[PDB]
């Protein structure tokens, strides 16, 4: 058995670290003061869910994870929380002031001051690991926090355990529910400095999961909490094979070889099926092949897009429930006979599958049903890169006036900094350009 | 199409199907990152404190 | 108000669309880069479809549909209709077609030299013609044809040249026939009622394809190379009337029954066949197109697909009528305003 | 990221002052006496933002009133909420400033100015976490002008990494104490140019406008001017001291409203006017809040373009109706809306109302035609500035010639960068 420790960082990255753990604990039948009858070894184990979840002498199971934002609003709901008594007080790391929506304010500024307490918090956990297997890290793309402190701790991270890898699950911004014109500027500052330190990242545009939750949840004008509980059904479905037996994705590794056959090129774009709302009495349960094919619509993607138009790298599907491997070979058949699939020539043309018979949890009280099935797709398209075309776009109009280049330089960041940020994602974009399209 | 790598436990199963065969900075650095930006951020309030002085 | 710019400025036909739209008085235009639209016109090449549709509260519109150039280049037509099981083989209203690649800066030919060879000793007519999408050969030697493309430099096709063209009296000359095709959001498939015959003003030769002014008929050419333009009719252009009455009187039969049905069938399977693949139905932007289809008659009354252009212009007779049908059936169907069509519904 | 340390100063700065504390000490459920008895928990989540916790569990605003004679300042301590205020707070002079920004800024002030910043200093220390200050005061006269400028300064050398910002009240030949208020007016913008990161320009000819040709008051008095001003204030502050994740701190309000530093000054509005009975809809807030009537700035925004935007809708209404509504507003005059700043307008919404209201809206601009404001007094400067009209009364007090030429062109720099940006295109 191997340890995984979720480090989640700003407001973006707790609230759905701790929707994911609200749900975990439900998938593993641990209560939220920390006990779990199902668990017969007490104070100690080496079953799966030991990946995510230690355990004290008195039986209690706690969470391999680190909060951390630069101002208490959002860690102090969880202190104060349902989850309180789940967590120790080193885990929830907490600063006096925020990062302001800027990236240099997080990465320099507040950054540089709160690293090695960050860090170390992050030792006390890696301590009690027997054989480490590296890191999941949730944050958005667009706060000070999530983009700022995000990439010192990575670059850091690096450092202090090169071997390890490093899972990014990072929130795109989306003007529907942002909260910073400057959001673009800091999603490209970000991910420049992160790219080399991340080994595969699954990015989710609050704009797909918004509209989500408008047409299939019914949801009016969707929360934080309404996007949360959605978000983290899909992380689950990701991480539900480190923490439950199986034999695909088993190990942090496996998502790399699986799904990134380019170092770069490391964005495997999620599809999510199906999305019921837990108002409707009368819903007749999907098949394997319907929501196998519901894979392929973009109208179910964490990030919108058109697949039709890019090629594929690689191909997962993780289904959750009550699916036998001949219902998706022959869901798989009819679909790519009816499909546009097209694989790049230097990969094979095919799907890496797996069933975990537990149907999806769901929240008590929340806004999706419970279904008999469930699948996420995993595939690595170059389509995907239609998004940093978006956010390359806006980046561009705003920084060839310089608006709000100086509350950055004012943070000690260096102007050309942006430049050297933009040139790394003109690569970016070419790269896929060149795996993806023909002429 | 083929199925191959097959694993069945209690939990559930794995396989995969063919359609298709084929045709870092140091520590040092990253202080000195932090450390130049943090001049220059004193550079710059040392040149406000003088124009305030002024 | 709904809102649009415009990013194809050499386009006569939405030119027209746009000066349509700004006399509605419920269409505001707006600079190029305003990202605040309902109504793209874009440009013909790099159109950013990546950008479209990522606008709340906005329901946003594009003239054109991504994947669509799959149908409308040439190299690109000829590989979709050897590889489509819904065309492919058993299509028999696509000319003989291969796709050859230069040595300079996958692939055909002696392929298409073992076609070549079966009628070479068989008594058989091997005229062929090279081009790709000025620039074309037509000639019955292969070996003149491969030694011309790679003179060139650029992805050709060669296919079999209609040696049998159906030909006007008088005159005895050769012509070709475009009709105009818009596909809607829905992908409805409106087939505009009015067609254009490209004419030539020279008698067809047989012995002489040096001289391609009887060959090609191209209106571009045929002004500049012809001494009768516009003799027979108005700028080497026949109308549907006009030919109607024509195969009536010359031949005891209509455009409809002789070439207009092989006309449909064809649009039809063209469009069919890339829908899946370009369809919006389920995007989060939509768009329509027009389509320009040019078609060859031979001799029988069989009609051949020719090539499809994804940018087409009009007739001036025609861009006012085809200009209000694009924004009736295109445009005010998505943003309506606050018959007799001028269209033929083929129906999908 | 919390506490806010208000001064305010001089006559105009003081008036508004007791009023806004009035208005918001009301919505706070805070009594005269500085009780609470409020019916709600959402009026006390951030109420440490502008209020102490003293003893007996009452609250204390963190305000500090500060004046050159003692007139405005007795009044304010006999007035309704009079008594709220910490004693200690009160600073004054008897000399008055005689509506010279020099006496204010250079001799009479300076006398006065360290006594003030004593009292700015012990309130800051108390602070957790101090995010930064807000004055209130006018341009046209010469404490809240001259010695407002001056504290300011003092405030920054002190506190160099805290946010400043200012409720400014522009001076107008339609309500005017003196000739010189653009005198005044044009030493102080100089100062607000450097030292302020957010200037509400409150400008006293569009309150006198909306009262006169929309309240319908035949003769306005500096009472209904302030209704007004106390209500903008309240309708701005309002994301500081309620829950909410847009605009929640001085610091990520500045971030978002200001693409160029010097460029931070603001054109208030709000919906509805009042000086009741059937609430606005949504719509109706949202057409009201962006006409150039519903401006606290006499600048009409139709003669340039919106920089940046903030909105706040108060009250119980739907979240989708505010968000289809404001999108709305932008897609049907995006021209207006500069297009290499994307998505450069953000709404927040608050559930508790203003008093007297199921609903209202307040708008917040970062548009270039605040420059008609600028170029208003820079005219007006001018044509006194050319024959030296009334500088005797400054050179008196030891300034010279030469540093009213330098606010005058660096006022005209700041039109002239405005004009810049409205240009400008993608
Ligand atoms: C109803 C409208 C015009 C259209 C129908 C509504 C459209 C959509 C939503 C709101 C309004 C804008 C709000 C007020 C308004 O237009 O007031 C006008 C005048 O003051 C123009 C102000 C403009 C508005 C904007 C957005 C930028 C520049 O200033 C003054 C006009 O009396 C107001 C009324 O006519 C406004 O624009
Ligand atoms: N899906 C989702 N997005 C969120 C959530 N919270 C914030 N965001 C998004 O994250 C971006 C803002 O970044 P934040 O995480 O709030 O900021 P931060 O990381 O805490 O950094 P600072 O506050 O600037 O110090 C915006 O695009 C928000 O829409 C959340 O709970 N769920
Ligand atoms: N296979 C064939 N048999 C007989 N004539 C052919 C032919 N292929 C092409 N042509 C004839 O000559 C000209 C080539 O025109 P083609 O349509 O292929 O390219 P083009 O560059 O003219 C674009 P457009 O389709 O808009 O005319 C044909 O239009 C027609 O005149
Ligand atoms: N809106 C408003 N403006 C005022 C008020 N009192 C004075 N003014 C304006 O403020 C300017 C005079 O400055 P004032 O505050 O009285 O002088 P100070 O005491 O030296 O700061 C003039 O432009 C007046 O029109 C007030 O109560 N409300
Ligand atoms: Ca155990
Ligand atoms: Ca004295
Ligand atoms: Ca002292
Ligand atoms: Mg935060
Ligand atoms: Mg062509
Ligand atoms: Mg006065």
């Amino acid at each position: 058995m191997r340890e995984c420790i979720s480090i989640h960082v700003g407001q973006a990255g707790v609230q759905i670290g701790n929707a994911c753990w609200e749900l975990y604990c439900l998938e593993h039948g641990i209560q939220p003061d920390g006990q779990m009858p199902s668990d017969k070894t007490i104070g100690g184990g080496d079953d799966s869910f030991n990946t995510f979840f230690s355990e004290t002498g008195a039986g209690k199971h706690v969470p391999r994870a680190v909060f951390v934002d630069l101002e208490p609003t959002v860690i102090d709901e969880v202190r104060t929380g349902t989850y309180r008594q789940l967590f120790h007080p080193e885990q929830l790391i907490t600063g006096k002031e925020d990062a302001a929506n800027n990236y240099a304010r997080g990465h320099y500024t507040i950054g540089k001051e709160i690293i090695d307490l960050v860090l170390d918090r992050i030792r006390k956990l890696a301590d009690q690991c027997t054989g480490l297997q590296g890191f999941l890290v949730f944050h958005s793309f667009g706060g000070g926090t999530g983009s700022g402190f995000t990439s010192l701790l990575m670059e850091r991270l690096s450092v202090d355990y090169g071997k390890k890898s490093k899972l990014e699950f990072s929130i795109y911004p989306a003007p529907q529910v942002s909260t910073a014109v400057v959001e673009p500027y800091n999603s490209i500052l970000t991910t420049h400095t992160t790219l080399e330190h991340s080994d595969c990242a699954f990015m989710v545009d609050n704009e797909a999961i918004y509209d989500i939750c408008r047409r299939n949840l019914d949801i009016e004008r969707p929360t934080y909490t309404n996007l949360n509980r959605l978000i983290s059904q899909i992380v689950s479905s990701i991480t539900a094979s480190l923490r439950f037996d199986g034999a695909l994705n088993v190990d942090l590794t496996e998502f790399q070889t699986n799904l990134v056959p380019y170092p770069r090129i490391h964005f495997p774009l999620a599809t999510y099926a199906p999305v019921i709302s837990a108002e409707k009495a009368y819903h007749e349960q999907l098949s394997v092949a319907e929501i196998t094919n519901a894979c392929f619509e973009p109208a179910n993607q964490m990030v919108k897009c058109d697949p039709r138009h890019g090629k594929y790298m690689a191909c997962c599907l993780l289904y959750r429930g009550d699916v036998v491997p001949k219902d998706v070979n022959a869901a798989i058949a009819t679909i790519k006979t009816k499909r546009s699939i097209q694989f790049v020539d230097w990969c094979p043309t095919g799907f890496k599958v797996g069933i975990n018979y537990q149907p999806p949890t769901v929240v008590p009280g929340g806004d999706l049903a419970k279904v008999q099935r469930a699948v996420c797709m995993l595939s690595n398209t170059t389509a995907i890169a239609e998004a940093w075309a978006r956010l390359d776009h806006k980046f561009d109009l705003m920084y060839a006036k310089r608006a709000f280049v100086h509350w950055y330089v004012g943070e000690g960041m260096e102007e050309g900094e942006f430049s050297e940020a933009r040139e790394d994602m003109a690569a970016l974009e070419k790269d896929y350009e060149e795996v993806g399209v023909d002429s | 199409m083929e199925v191959i790598e097959l694993n069945k436990c209690t939990s559930g199963q794995s396989f995969e199907v063919i359609l298709k065969p084929p045709s870092d900075p140091s520590l040092e650095e990253i202080q000195k990152k932090l450390e130049a930006a943090e001049e220059r951020r004193k550079y710059q309030e040392a040149e406000l404190l003088k124009h305030l002085a002024e | 108000m709904y809102t649009f710019v415009v990013r194809d400025e050499n386009s006569s036909v939405y030119a027209e669309v746009s000066r349509l739209l700004l006399a509605t008085g419920q269409w505001k235009r707006l600079r190029k880069d305003n990202p605040r639209f309902n109504l793209m016109l874009g440009e013909r090449n790099r159109l950013p479809f990546g950008r479209l549709g990522h606008e709340p509260g906005l329901v946003q519109l594009v003239n054109y549909y991504r994947g669509a150039d799959k149908l409308c280049r040439k190299a690109s037509l000829v590989k979709l209709i050897k590889t489509s099981p819904e065309l492919s083989e058993s299509c028999t209203w696509f000319p003989e077609s291969y796709v050859i690649y230069p040595t300079n800066l996958t692939d055909e030919r002696e392929v298409f030299l073992a076609a070549y060879n079966r009628r070479r000793e068989g008594r058989e007519g091997n005229v062929w013609i090279a081009k790709s999408s000025e620039g074309i050969l037509i000639s019955s030697e292969a070996s003149e044809l491969l030694d011309f493309i790679d003179e060139q430099g650029q992805v050709h096709v060669i296919q079999k040249y209609l040696e049998k063209p159906l030909l006007l009296e008088p005159g005895h000359r050769k012509f070709d026939i475009r009709s105009w095709v818009l596909v809607d959001h829905l992908y409805n498939i409106y087939l505009y009622r009015e067609g254009v015959l490209r004419t030539s003003s020279e008698p067809y030769n047989s012995a002489n394809f040096q001289d391609k002014t009887c060959h090609l008929t191209n209106h571009c050419i045929q002004k500049e190379y012809s001494k009768n333009y516009g003799r027979y009719e108005e700028g080497n252009e026949m109308f549907f009337e006009e030919f109607n009455q024509y195969l009536m009187d010359a031949l005891n039969t209509t455009l409809e029954n002789s070439i207009l049905l092989q006309i449909k069938h064809i649009i039809r399977s063209c469009l069919m066949c890339i829908e899946p693949a370009i369809s919006t139905k389920h995007l989060h932007y939509q768009s329509f197109q027009l389509f320009g289809f040019d078609f060859m008659v031979d001799e029988e009354l069989k009609v051949w697909l020719i090539e499809v252009n994804g940018a087409p212009a009009c007739a001036q007779k025609l861009y006012a009528e085809l200009c209000q049908g694009i924004v009736d059936v295109a445009i005010s169907s998505v943003f309506p305003l606050a018959p007799t069509s001028i269209f033929i519904k083929l129906h999908h | 990221m919390r506490e806010i340390v208000h001064i305010q100063a001089g006559q105009c700065g003081n008036q508004i002052g007791a009023k806004f504390w009035e208005v918001i000490s009301d919505e706070h459920g805070i009594d005269p006496t500085g009780s609470y008895h409020g019916d709600s928990d959402l009026q006390l989540e951030r109420i440490n933002v502008y209020y102490n916790e003293a003893t007996g569990n009452k609250y204390v605003p963190r305000a500090i009133l500060v004046d050159l004679e003692p007139g405005t300042m007795d009044s304010v301590r006999s007035g309704p909420f009079g008594q709220i205020f910490r004693p200690d707070n009160f600073v004054f002079g008897q000399s008055g400033a005689g509506n010279n920004w020099a006496k204010g800024h250079y001799t009479e002030g300076a006398e006065l100015v360290d006594s003030v910043l004593d009292v700015v200093r012990k309130e800051s220390e108390s602070c957790d976490c101090l995010q930064g200050f807000q004055l209130t005061h006018s341009l046209g006269g010469g404490t809240g002008s001259g010695m407002g400028t001056l504290l300011i300064s003092k405030i920054r050398e002190e506190y160099p990494d805290r946010i400043m910002n200012t409720f400014s009240v522009m001076p107008s030949p339609k309500v005017s104490d003196t000739v010189v208020e653009p005198y005044n007016a044009t030493l102080s913008v100089h100062q607000l140019v450097e030292n302020t990161d957010e200037t509400y320009c409150i400008d006293n000819e569009a309150l006198y406008d909306i009262c006169f040709r929309t309240l319908k008051l035949t003769t306005p008095t500096y009472g209904d001017l302030n209704h007004l001003v106390s209500a903008t204030m309240s309708g701005v502050t309002t994301c500081l001291r309620f829950p909410g994740q847009l605009n929640a701190d001085l610091r990520k309000l500045a971030v978002n409203m200001v693409p160029f530093p010097r460029l931070h000054f603001f054109m208030p509005g709000f919906a509805p006017l009042t000086s009741q009975y059937r609430a606005l809809t949504v719509p109706e807030l949202t057409q009201q809040m962006f006409d150039s009537k519903n401006m606290m700035a006499a600048c009409d925004p139709r003669h340039g373009r919106y920089l940046t935007v903030a909105a706040i809708f108060r009250g119980r209404m739907s979240m989708k109706e505010v968000d289809e509504q404001m999108l709305n507003v932008q897609n049907k005059n995006s021209s207006y809306f500069v297009e290499w700043i994307p998505n450069n307008v953000k709404t927040a919404v608050c559930d508790i109302p203003p008093r007297g209201l199921k609903m209202s809206a307040t708008f917040i601009g970062n548009s270039t035609a605040i420059q008609e404001l600028f170029k208003r007094i820079s005219e007006q400067f001018t044509a006194m500035f050319r024959r030296k009209a009334f500088l005797h009364w400054y050179t008196g007090e030891g300034m010279d010639e030469m540093e009213f030429t330098e606010a005058e062109s660096n006022m005209n720099d700041l039109v002239s960068e405005y004009q810049q940006y409205q240009d400008a295109t993608a």
